[PDB]
């Protein structure tokens, strides 16, 4: 299906077609950030007298 | 250290013209020579995604 | 010098198209060299250069307006010296100096909108003398060794025995050229007068 | 630059098109001039360095020989051909019968 | 098969070759026949006979110190100049340079 896409044609003739690679999916997400637990200082830089 | 020169384009010759003499070969060789042509180039296909 | 034009803005922000303009003049680095490749590969066949012999006859052919004419500058034929004269180029020597461009404003030369613009043209290796030495040989071989210079050794043979193996070559006796000879010296040297007019 | 940047990349993008373009056809131009002269290169051995039976090849008529003459970016020849003029009408036969 | 177009299959007069492949082409070796060793003589178009005019049939009228032959073009090999090695066709009174 993908040849017949490629060529847009519902008939395929005779023959060797490329069709694109072998490819995988990804099944997960990693998500990496370091362990900063302290808040930004919003209250100084906002909130200052 | 780097030179720069004339060409030359071949060695002086000449021939021997008259018009009442020839020169006619008494002996010969067998030369072998080496002739190489390319045929083909590398094949390739594309994935442009 | 042609995108940027010397901006110095442009010049940093072209550094990320480097690699374009390396490989735009490798394809043209490719085809100046192949241009003296051709050269070679046409008129540099013989590397034995030939001299013509003092003129001693060649049984009433007249080769005058093929061999190079000695008393000109440059050693070309009556023949040749015509086809230089006729073909115009597009300048005349390979040297144009800033001094000239920036002197002669008002001549709105093109060759120095060229060169102003990055656009350089450049020489060739052989020059016209060279080529016309390696003419002058390959006559000077066909006339006094004729096609056996170009097999191996140049054989020495008169030139009219020469004109008997080409005439057995076509397919007619060779009687037919030494009975005919005065006539076919005629009308070979007809032939080559009406050629240059 | 936020602005300048952007007015600046559509003129270099053009212009290498232009060179791009320029490149493409000296490199086609240059491919039928090797082969021009590889013509060339030819007919100087097979017509000046010798004698050609090829028909046409070397002028029209049966070739005798050739001269090469030099010009500006290019090579002329003087092709030197037997010409049949003068012609008559005979009878033939394949074969003579005799005894 | 045997090309008589000069310099297509090497220099010298070709004989014969043999293909060997490589990575993407093909490598000939042509073999060629070069004369070697040769020497000067005396040359004539016909020789005159008793008043009739003799051709070489296949080579040319060669001469040493003192003796004409008929050889082959390309090889030395002197004959005896004889009635078969010759052909007749008009008079001493037409060639010129006839001996
Ligand atoms: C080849 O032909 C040319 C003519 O085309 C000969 O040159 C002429 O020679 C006469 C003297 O005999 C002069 O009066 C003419 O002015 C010359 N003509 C030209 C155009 O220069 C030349 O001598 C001939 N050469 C041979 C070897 O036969
Ligand atoms: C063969 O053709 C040639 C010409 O191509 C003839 O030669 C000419 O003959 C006339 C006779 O009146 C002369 O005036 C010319 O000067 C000759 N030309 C040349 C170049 O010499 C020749 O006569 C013809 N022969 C036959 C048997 O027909
Ligand atoms: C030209 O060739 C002839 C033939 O080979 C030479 O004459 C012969 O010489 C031998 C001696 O070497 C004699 O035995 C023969 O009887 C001679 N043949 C004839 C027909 O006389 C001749 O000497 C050579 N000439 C030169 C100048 O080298
Ligand atoms: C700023 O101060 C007020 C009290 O006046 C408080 O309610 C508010 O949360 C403070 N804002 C920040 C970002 O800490
Ligand atoms: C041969 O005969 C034909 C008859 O129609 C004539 O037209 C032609 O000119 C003749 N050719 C020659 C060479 O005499
Ligand atoms: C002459 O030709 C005729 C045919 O027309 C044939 O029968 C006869 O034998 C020939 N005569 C010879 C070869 O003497
Ligand atoms: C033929 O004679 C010339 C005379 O100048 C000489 O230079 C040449 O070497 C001789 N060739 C042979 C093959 O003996
Ligand atoms: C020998 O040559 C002369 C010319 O030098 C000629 O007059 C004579 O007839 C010839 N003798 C023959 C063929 O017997
Ligand atoms: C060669 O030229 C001379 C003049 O130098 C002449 O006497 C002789 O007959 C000519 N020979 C031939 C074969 O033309």
């Amino acid at each position: 299906s993908e040849t017949k896409c490629t060529l847009k044609s519902f008939t395929v003739e005779k023959g060797i077609y490329q069709t694109s690679n072998f490819r995988v999916q990804p099944t997960e997400s990693i998500v990496r950030f370091p362990n900063i637990t302290n808040l930004c200082p919003f209250g100084e830089v906002f909130n200052a007298t | 250290s780097i030179i720069a020169y004339t060409m030359s384009l071949g060695a002086e010759n000449s021939v021997a013209y008259s018009n009442n003499s020839i020169a006619i070969p008494t002996n010969f060789t067998i030369s072998v020579t080496t002739e190489i042509l390319p045929v083909s180039m590398t094949k390739t296909s594309v994935d442009c995604t | 010098m042609y995108i940027c034009g010397d901006s110095t803005e442009c010049s940093n922000l072209l550094l990320q198209y480097g690699s374009f303009c390396t490989q735009l003049n490798r394809a043209l680095t490719g085809i100046a060299v192949e241009q003296d490749k051709n050269t070679q590969e046409v008129f540099a066949q013989v590397k034995q250069i030939y001299k013509t012999p003092p003129i001693k006859d060649f049984g009433g052919f007249n080769f005058s307006q093929i061999l190079p004419d000695p008393s000109k500058p440059s050693k070309r034929s009556p023949i040749e010296d015509l086809l230089f004269n006729k073909v115009t180029l597009a300048d005349a020597g390979f040297i144009k100096q800033y001094g000239d461009c920036l002197g002669d404003i008002a001549a709105r030369d093109l060759i120095c909108a060229q060169k102003f613009n990055g656009l350089t043209v450049l020489p060739p290796l052989l020059t016209d003398e060279m080529i016309a030495q390696y003419t002058s040989a390959l006559l000077a071989g066909t006339i006094t060794s004729g096609w056996t210079f170009g097999a191996g050794p140049a054989l020495q043979i008169p030139f009219p025995m020469q004109m008997a193996y080409r005439f057995n070559g076509i397919g007619v006796t060779q009687n037919v050229l030494y009975e005919n000879q005065k006539l076919i010296a005629n009308q070979f040297n007809s032939a080559i007068g009406k050629i240059q007019d | 630059p936020p602005e300048a940047e952007v007015q600046i990349d559509r003129l270099i993008t053009g212009r290498l098109q232009s060179l791009q373009t320029y490149v493409t056809q000296q490199l086609i131009r240059a491919a039928e001039i090797r082969a021009s002269a590889n013509l060339a290169a030819t007919k100087m051995s097979e017509c000046v360095l010798g004698q050609s039976k090829r028909v046409d090849f070397c002028g029209k008529g049966y070739h005798l020989m050739s001269f090469p003459q030099s010009a500006p970016h290019g090579v002329v020849f003087l092709h030197v051909t037997y010409v049949p003029a003068q012609e008559k009408n005979f009878t033939t036969a394949p074969a003579i019968c005799h005894d | 098969g045997q090309s008589k177009r000069v310099d297509f299959c090497g220099k010298g007069y070709h004989l014969m070759s043999f293909p060997q492949s490589a990575p993407h082409g093909v490598v000939f070796l042509h073999v060629t026949y070069v004369p070697a060793q040769e020497k000067n003589f005396t040359t004539a178009p016909a020789i005159c006979h008793d008043g009739k005019a003799h051709f070489p049939r296949e080579g040319v009228f060669v001469s040493n110190g003192t003796h004409w032959f008929v050889t082959q073009r390309n090889f030395y090999e002197p004959q005896i100049i004889t009635t078969d090695n010759t052909f007749v066709s008009g008079n001493c009174d037409v060639v010129i340079g006839i001996v």
